[PDB]
RNA sequence: GCAAAAACA
């Protein structure tokens, strides 16, 4: 409650916090109570002086450091939970201040410390009277009058002895008011006492069938999936540039070509290419930045909320109705089958620059060499070269990101061979950029070199041609606006060399586990079930076409594709159990590929994957 | 897909880490949440009666439903209190060693738990700015608002916290103070009730975005005792998903006329079928067949009836388009498909009984389905975290088999489990399975990661980032998520990118001024070679070069002292570990970091232990400052004119 | 003392400046230790590229062995910022310090790479092996300490004034002396948190699941990521 | 235009 008016107030601040009273039983009668010993204590320990200091000094509610100072300095060591409330320099003996119903039976606590004993009405041990003067004895007989009188005021004499015989206990305590707003939206009280007894019933359930054949998957319907991708992939390809800077390749593709439309598409208007030319020669001269020009406007999206805003004000009308969104189903395209056949193609370059590890032990070298023999054959291949292009233009657009501008830059994608040469992919060129947020769609203007151009594969593209020493080429113009969270992800696009590594080194570690001895030149017989039938291949063509697929995956990923992986990892794990002789049962109202086929709409590379499926055996022997 | 579908040399169970979508760009979730939170809070009413009756149930308290009423082909909300009972006393009777110690929590542990671990929480909803703030900052205006509104100092043990709330709850008025913020019980209730939800970002593997829901700060501590006391019964049962278990089952073997199955599979609407009140009822059979008093059953039972009436905040509205025009809408205004909890409506937050929240209560549902599993005719295996679950049958006959996987899924129906039929599968001689992203196969259990490591430097400087860069790809080999060569090429994706995020590469002005002024690269972030190797990623970056030679003694000693200017991570202190980089609570961030500062100087034990001391911070300052003054082997004149200067 | 002159007018300037911070509880320490307005944000590896690309990358304390120029190119913002090649700079024109310093930081790091390079490797194995994951000790340590008493144990070593009877009756009293020998160069007001983690480092013996083909000895535990996997086993002498 | 059940421009 408040403080009892006996009671001195820095006393009563000072106990505030000792012990945590509100969770005790008693915790206001118990902080009464050490406050009434402390006191006592204290005057115990009145002004006096034994040889310049008193003897007695206090060890009461002090700071254990302090306490543990005047013990050092006193060559003696007291336990923390033991420790007495005061010590006296005239005998150098430990006295504890304690409270006790009667004096008769009193002993002491233990023979390390000396005990004070009181009776609440002044009266002390014999002991306290032998220790302790006359004027002591009266003031402490005072005090504990004072304190008698308001505990019979306050009718908390029952209190006071339980508090005296025994120690604190714990507690917790809820109000009515409380209780009453708990019990509001429940049917039960606090401590639920149902009257039901304790019984479990027996309930009719239905039956488990087994899963004869393996599920078929739904191929959609509609027109085929464009393809949607920051960059071009497969169909990429690059300038051969003399030696030297970027800024010198940039110049001399600049200066001596031209640039003449053949395939315009509404989404990337032929007029943008007035943009790209010129960044070319604003980067030729030194300046990755450049200034603003009109061809920009629509070729950014500057002002486009706007603008879309009041024309849908000043057009739409009606009432009010929910979203009801869709999404547009989509077959899958031929054009997937023409990228994984192209992705795998042989290169002349290694295209995977990685400096090498450390080697200690012969563990070590056993794991280069596992690393190099993979670099060798997933390096020479399209695939890793798409990936360099795209680690560097998703490094470069994203090192620019930050900085906020309001000026148009340009970041070249331009590789080295191993022979001086540069290698000009393309060039993306980043708008305004307002970005905020992590999710923030920033502007780009890709244009990027073509292998070979496909209206119905690439709709929203714009293709040019291009002269550069009487050899063609052809540039593809794409509007795109594009997250920073993927942009970041894809500048670490290396990533994917991960899965397919896995698979060769556990195929080849495997080889070793079969006779003790590593090989690193193994390149068995991986049995697939190809075009509808059960056929052999090498190993290295098997991990290149494995990293096609996960390229394209990574590059397609969506929530789609997440959701088709995710529930079809159990009809993979079905059809392996159903190739080791294995049933598969099935609870009633089950059918797995109705998760799956939920996952089925849009995505080229999902259909891709289903139609994979589709083309194995669905019942096995 | 057949390309990931090997018939030789390989199985198809280690090609399906090829079924992941690494790489590639985690899904976002755009723009409200509101109709993902109202289709959450209307699922458990749909599901509570056979036939549809989103009325009948609207005006349901405690979700108990007779056996007839459970919906046994299709998902079921809801519990039988009876089965509860029985379920709870039976998974009482086994697993004594693991009660015997949620008893010793309870008597010593429980008591010495403090609040300030509460500050070591995840963002919480602040009922004082109306704001959403790190757990530290509301833990402290929690605080101060006890203080003020209360009249008393909040102990450091966390049932001090948890009385202060039960306390000021009793009270008509209360304010925080300028700002003089006005309450009231109905009001503090309401915070008290109200569910933060948001986006659960980063999440693969899921076609639809999902939401996480949010406590307050006043029931907090509430539940992080209920959440602890869970722990430690989950920690000591053998059907946890928390050690292993799975491996342990996968080499159990059986005799040959034994027929073993193995059922892997998830939970559908896992938190929307869950009722509150049954964890009620199994918190309060174990604690009173624990002996554990009154007041420990009271404490269990306040954050599940804090619970039942919450007021989960339904977003910032439901989307209506008029043309091509977009607004959005609170749910009421206008009709939609979540006309039937307009009555629940409550300004911006909507009523619910029935149905939990995800990321509310992980570990006491857990518990629940796990005292579903316990009876007398399942003797099967089974190992549960969350919403997934695999299960071993060893039974002497098919319909044996068939019978306990029922009964299985109908126990867990009797309080409203409900696993999903579509993503179940029982393999009828056993031997392969899924379970928590790790598959089973013929006694071997293979680890894929959900998320592949970064193979990026964290951020903080290059000492530390190549610390952790190259712990985390060691604890990835650990878990046999990658082997000799898959770590190695990762260790040299992460040495190229670590090189190139601190211009180690090409040239950069940091090579340049390297080259200009003759600074050879001696370190990796330097530009020099690489000197970890596979079997060195517990190796320090700065020791390892000293012993090689790499690095001379002059250089250590002018980069390791202490004096520079500038200055589990086992990264020596040096020159290259250094550091980059709300009206009221700016100044506020400084004091406390300035009163920081002058502890942890006089008080070097805080540096090893928590601060205890019982006491205000001036005066226990100002005894410890003392304390230093007149044990510094001083002259006395000297500490006198110090000690005179101390006010 | 100067040192102690050091700490009165900051207690009696943090007291003036800083009244209602000094009313609270010092058990609320433990709260306001990470009191921060700053957001935790969701990945801090994205923004540095653009922070170590950004002009006075460090934050440094006020210096003067540090010009402002050096070889024509600033380096401190005249707290101050640096340069991104400040630590680059300390690296070869600094100032040094003792040898004993620096073998007490790099204790208990060395330590690791003595044990890895005295050690002697057997011939790799292959085979079917199968590594099941165990809880042991990750790391050796100096001297067996008993958890729950390593806090006890580097208080006696740091603050032995600032203690109780109890704690130091349950300390490990034989690593103490050990510790106490190696850390003292760098048991100063600075490094202070430092010299706790390498200490508290040298005898943690926290339990880490790795995995195992034969029962792991604390040597080998700290090297488990390449001495056994799925398909080979290396043995140690 | 990006994108996917609704946000960026």
């Amino acid at each position: 409650t408040d403080r009892p008016d006996h009671i001195d107030s820095r006393v009563w601040e000072l106990s505030e916090t000792q012990e945590d009273w509100i969770t005790q039983v008693h915790g206001h009668v118990r902080r009464v109570v050490e406050c009434w010993k402390y006191t006592i204590c204290c005057l115990i320990s009145n002004m006096h002086t034994h040889r310049g200091a008193p003897q007695y000094d206090v060890f009461k509610w002090q700071d254990r450091s302090t306490i543990e100072w005047i013990c050092s300095k006193k060559k003696v060591q007291y336990p923390e939970r033991d420790t007495p409330d005061l010590y006296d320099n005239e005998r150098a003996v430990a006295y504890k201040v304690l409270l006790v119903s009667d004096l008769s039976d009193h002993s002491p606590t233990s023979g390390i410390y000396h005990d004070l004993a009181f009776n609440l009405e002044g009266e002390a041990e014999e002991s306290c009277a032998l220790v302790l003067r006359g004027s002591q004895l009266q003031d402490i007989k005072g005090f504990l009058c004072r304190a008698l009188e308001w505990v019979v005021s306050n009718n908390l004499t029952q209190e006071v002895v339980e508090t005296i015989s025994g120690e604190a206990k714990l507690q917790f305590s809820v109000g009515t008011t409380f209780r009453t707003l708990l019990k509001r939206d429940t049917d039960w009280d606090v401590i639920p006492t149902p009257r039901v007894e304790p019984n479990v019933p027996r309930i009719e359930g239905r039956r488990w069938t087994q899963m004869k054949k393996l599920p078929l998957l739904k191929e959609k319907e509609g027109p085929p999936s464009p393809w949607r991708a920051l960059l071009l992939g497969a169909d990429s390809e690059y300038i051969v540039c003399p030696p030297g800077t970027d800024q010198e390749a940039i110049s001399w593709i600049h200066s001596q070509s031209e640039i003449e439309c053949i395939r315009e598409s509404k989404s990337t208007p032929a007029s943008v290419i007035t943009c790209l030319t010129s960044s070319l020669q604003s980067f030729a001269e030194g300046n990755p930045v450049r200034s603003r020009i009109h061809e920009d406007i629509i070729a950014f999206g500057i002002n486009k909320k706007q603008e879309k805003k009041q024309s849908a004000s000043s057009s739409a009308s009606g009432e009010w109705k929910r979203a009801e969104y869709q999404v547009e189903e989509m077959s899958l395209p031929p054009w997937v089958e023409e990228e994984m056949v192209l992705l795998r193609s042989d290169q002349e370059d290694n295209w995977i620059e990685l400096e090498k590890n450390a080697i200690y032990t012969e563990v070590d070298g056993v794991a280069e060499g596992l690393v190099d023999k993979y670099i060798e054959i997933v390096g020479r291949t399209k695939v890793a070269s798409v990936i360099e292009k795209w680690q560097i233009a998703a490094t470069r657009t994203f090192s620019q990101l930050h900085t906020d501008r309001s000026r148009i830059t340009a970041c070249p994608i331009i590789t080295r061979d191993p022979s001086g040469n540069c290698q000009f992919w393309g060039m993306v060129l980043l708008g305004p950029h307002h970005v905020k947020r992590d999710t923030d769609n920033a502007p780009l203007l890709i244009a990027e070199i073509m292998g070979e151009d496909t209206e119905e594969k690439y709709p929203k593209h714009s293709v040019f041609s291009l002269k550069v020493e009487e050899k063609q080429f052809l540039l593809s113009l794409k509007i795109t606006s594009f997250s920073r969270n993927k942009l970041y992800t894809f500048s670490n696009i290396r990533r994917v060399l991960i899965q397919p590594a896995s698979i060769y080194s556990q195929v080849v570690l495997s080889r070793a586990a079969e006779n003790n001895s590593l090989n690193l030149e193994v390149n068995p017989e991986i049995q697939l079930y190809l075009e509808g039938a059960q056929r052999g291949m090498t190993l290295y063509q098997w991990v290149r076409m494995i990293l096609c697929l996960e390229f394209l995956m990574a590059i397609y990923n969506n929530p789609q594709m997440e959701g088709f992986l995710a529930n079809m990892r159990r009809l993979h794990m079905s059809r392996h159990a159903m190739m080791e002789r294995r049933q598969v049962f099935l609870p009633f109202g089950s059918r797995p590929e109705d998760k799956v086929n939920e996952c089925i709409i849009n995505n080229p590379i999902v259909a891709y994957l289903a139609k994979g499926w589709n083309s194995m055996p669905n019942v096995y022997y | 897909m057949n390309l990931f579908t090997p018939l030789s040399e390989i199985n198809p169970t280690t090609t399906q880490e090829l079924l992941y979508a690494y790489t590639g760009p985690a899904p976002v979730a755009y723009g409200t949440r509101t109709r993902a939170v109202l289709e959450n809070i209307i699922r458990p009413y749909q599901y509570f009666y056979k036939e549809p009756n989103v009325q009948r149930a609207l005006d349901i308290k405690t979700g108990c439903k007779e056996p007839e009423d459970i919906n046994v082909e299709g998902p079921s909300s809801g519990f039988h209190t009876a089965s509860v009972l029985k379920l709870a006393d039976n998974f009482f009777r086994k697993y004594r060693p693991a009660m015997e110690k949620l008893k010793y929590w309870i008597l010593v542990k429980l008591p010495k738990l403090k609040y300030a671990e509460l500050s070591k929480g995840r963002q919480t909803y602040s009922f004082i700015h109306k704001r959403n703030l790190p757990a530290p900052i509301a833990l402290e205006e929690t605080v101060e608002f006890l203080e003020q509104n209360l009249r008393r100092k909040i102990g450091p043990t966390l049932l001090s916290y948890c009385q202060a709330i039960a306390d000021v709850m009793e009270l008509d008025e209360t304010t925080y103070e300028t700002y003089t913020i006005k309450f009231s019980r109905e009001e503090l209730w309401d915070q008290m009730r109200t569910l933060n939800t948001m986006w659960k970002h980063l999440e693969r593997g899921r076609l639809n975005r999902r939401t996480i829901a949010t406590p307050s700060m006043l029931i907090r501590g509430f539940v992080k005792i209920v959440e602890d006391a869970a722990k430690e019964i989950l920690e000591n049962v053998p059907t946890s998903g928390v050690p292993e278990k799975l491996a342990k089952l996968a080499s159990k073997q059986t005799f040959h006329t034994a027929v073993t199955g193995e059922l892997s599979g998830d939970q559908e609407k896992f938190n929307e079928c869950l009722d509150p009140d049954a964890m009620r009822l199994m918190w309060t059979v174990f604690l009173r067949k624990l002996g554990c008093p009154d007041w420990i059953m009271e404490l269990f039972n306040i954050p599940f009836m804090v619970f039942k009436s919450k007021l989960a905040d339904m977003g910032e509205g439901l989307v209506y388009t008029k043309g091509k025009l977009t607004d959005r809408k609170p749910l009421g205004e206008m009709p939609s498909e979540f006309d039937d909890l307009v009555r629940n409506v409550v300004g911006n937050s909507i009523s619910c009984r029935l149905g939990m929240f995800m990321g509310m209560y992980n570990l006491t549902s857990t518990l629940l389905a796990l005292i579903s599993i316990e009876r007398e005719e399942l003797t099967g295996s089974h190992v549960e975290s969350s919403d997934d679950f695999i299960h071993f049958f060893n039974c002497k006959t098919h319909e044996e088999m068939f019978k306990q996987a029922e009964t299985l899924r109908l126990t867990l129906k009797l309080v409203g489990i409900n696993m999903s039929p579509s993503k179940c599968i029982l393999i009828s001689p056993a031997g392969i399975g899924e379970f928590n992203s790790k598959f089973h196969h013929r006694d071997f259990v293979g680890n894929v990661a959900t998320e592949l490591p970064a193979l990026v430097p964290n951020g903080t400087n290059p000492m530390t980032d190549l610390a952790m860069g190259l712990n985390v790809i060691k604890h990835s080999v650990n878990t046999g998520q990658m082997n000799l060569c898959t770590g190695a090429l990762a260790m040299r994706i992460f040495n190229h990118a670590y090189k190139y995020a601190y211009m180690a590469l090409g040239v950069t002005r940091r090579t340049r001024f390297m080259e200009e002024n003759a600074i050879t690269p001696l370190l990796t972030n330097q530009g020099a070679s690489p000197v970890h190797s596979f079997s060195t990623m517990h190796l320090d970056e700065v020791a390892l070069r000293r012993h090689l030679g790499l690095l001379d003694e002059e250089t250590l000693r002018r980069i390791l002292n202490p004096n520079n200017p500038v200055t589990e991570d086992y990264s020596v202190p040096s020159c290259f570990k250094y550091t980059l980089s709300h009206k009221a609570l700016l100044n506020k961030e400084e004091r406390y970091q300035r009163v920081t500062s002058i502890i942890n100087k006089l008080f070097p034990e805080v540096l090893i232990q928590e601060a205890s001391a019982p006491g205000t911070v001036r005066e226990s300052l100002k005894r410890r400052l003392e304390l230093v003054v007149e044990r510094s082997d001083l002259d006395e004149e000297r500490k006198k004119r110090i000690l005179s200067r101390i006010f | 003392e100067c040192t102690l002159r050091a700490l009165v007018e900051e207690y009696n300037g943090a007291c003036k400046e800083a009244p209602k911070e000094m009313s609270k509880q010092f058990t609320d320490y433990n709260t306001f230790k990470r009191y921060t307005t700053s957001k935790k944000d969701h990945a801090p590896q994205m923004r540095l590229v653009y922070s170590v690309r950004k002009p006075w990358p460090i934050s440094m304390t006020p210096s003067k062995e540090i010009p402002l120029v050096f070889n024509g190119t600033k380096l401190k913002d005249t707290r101050t910022r640096a340069n991104i090649v400040v630590p680059d700079y300390w690296s070869k024109y600094g100032s040094q310090t003792s040898l004993e310093v620096v073998n007490a930081i790099l204790y208990a790091e060395d330590l690791k790479v003595q044990r890895f390079f005295s050690t002697e490797w057997g011939e790799i194995r292959y085979g079917r092996m199968l590594p099941f994951r165990k809880p042991v000790q990750a790391c050796p340590t100096i001297e067996e300490v008993n958890p729950a008493s390593i806090p006890h144990t580097l208080l006696q070593v740091f603050c032995p004034q600032y203690t109780t009877l109890d704690s130091k009756r349950k300390a490990h009293m034989g690593a103490v002396e050990k510790l106490k020998r190696v850390m003292e160069p760098i048991c100063k007001v600075q490094t202070q948190e430092s010299a706790v983690h390498i200490a508290r480092s040298l005898i943690d013996s926290n339990k880490k699941w790795l995995p195992t083909v034969v029962d792991h000895t604390p040597r080998t535990a700290e090297m488990a990521h390449f001495l056994c996997s799925k398909y080979h086993y290396v043995h140690t002498n």
